[PDB]
């Protein structure tokens, strides 16, 4: 299947400053029409988790704009602009090419 | 307006059944395709069980097959996960999650825009 | 026979030389060009 | 996604809308001639 890696997991970031998430693939993850098969999540305590980014780029319904994803190929990088409180959460990544559907290991951002 | 209701799931001994429903309100539950997810207290999710449109498809993950027993409801807009020989490492938030895919090459397991609302099973 | 759309089977009964009146059975107005007959054992 | 649109669109049919927004149940009838010979048709009218 696919080897998937987030790292690093506990994010003690100051609310306010720019975070960095990443997600690693072990096989590529562009298709045949050029687009990015790979999707980003949050998940809140005790809320159900929401698409915040699909194929990498595009807006998903209800998502703020400064939640921002890179990437091409292998290497996938989330970015928020400002953190708040409100941002607070445990991000997951998931694919759509091969059979089983991967998830990542969670990414906790916490406050300091 | 769309939103996914779950029922059941609690204190039970291991080794034995349960029932978790999940029924939907807003959506073309014919249409759209159906997933199946576990996620235990402290590590993050698991896929389990997924089917296609109609019965027929039904796809299991690698420590569940036969374990778990997945049927459909076309009519009454139900989704049912019959369980059998429950474990203790099967202690989980259990909570059914639908997918968008409707297309050819949408491979039913794959992307899950929404997901439901949520409950825990406790195998003690 | 198959006459005009409809399909009509003839048929006698009974217990070759001998005279015999082959009554009608049914009449079935299927509409249907028949060539093969190939019987079934 | 993007300019791939499933072809599909649900009515999703609401109690509260108005009459032309309704569900409503239609039935067609349909009729050549001459396919066959014929076999349906109104009940014959028969006296003592």
């Amino acid at each position: 299947d696919i080897v998937m890696t987030q790292s690093p997991l506990s994010l003690p970031v100051t609310p306010g400053e720019p975070a960095s998430i990443s997600c690693r693939s072990s096989q590529s993850l562009l298709h045949s029409n050029g687009y990015n098969y790979l999707d980003w999540y949050l998940q809140k305590p005790g809320q159900s988790p929401q698409l915040l980014i699909y194929l990498g780029s595009n807006r998903a319904s209800g998502v703020p704009d400064r939640f921002s994803g890179s990437g091409s190929g292998t290497d996938f990088t989330l970015k928020i602009s400002r953190v708040e409180a409100e941002d607070v959460g445990v991000y997951y990544c998931m694919q759509a090419l091969q059979t089983p559907g991967t998830f990542g290991q969670g990414t906790r951002l916490e406050i300091k | 307006e769309v939103q996914l209701l779950e029922s059941g799931g609690g204190v039970v001994q291991p080794g034995g059944s349960l029932r978790l429903s999940c029924a939907a309100s807003g959506f073309a539950f014919t249409t759209y395709a159906m997933n199946w997810v576990r996620q235990a207290p402290g590590r993050g999710l698991e896929w389990v069980s997924a089917i296609s449109d109609g019965g027929g498809s039904a796809y299991y993950a690698d420590s569940v097959k036969g374990r778990f027993t997945i049927s459909r409801d076309n009519s009454k807009n139900t989704l049912y996960l019959q369980m059998n020989s429950l474990r203790a490492e099967d202690t989980a938030v259990y909570y059914c999650a639908k997918t968008r895919g409707r297309g050819l090459y949408d491979y039913v397991w794959g992307s899950k825009d929404y997901w439901g609302q949520g409950t825990l099973v406790t195998v003690s | 026979k198959n006459i005009d759309g409809y399909f009509k089977i003839y048929s006698k009964h009974t217990p070759p030389q001998g005279f015999s009146a082959l009554e009608p059975l049914v009449d079935l107005p299927i509409g249907i060009n028949i060539t093969r007959f190939q019987t079934l054992l | 996604g993007f300019n791939c649109y499933f072809p599909l669109q649900s009515y999703g049919f609401q109690p509260t809308n108005g009459v032309g927004y309704q569900p409503y149940r239609v039935v067609v009838l349909s009729f050549e001639l001459l396919h066959a010979p014929a076999t349906v048709c109104g009940p014959k009218k028969s006296t003592n």
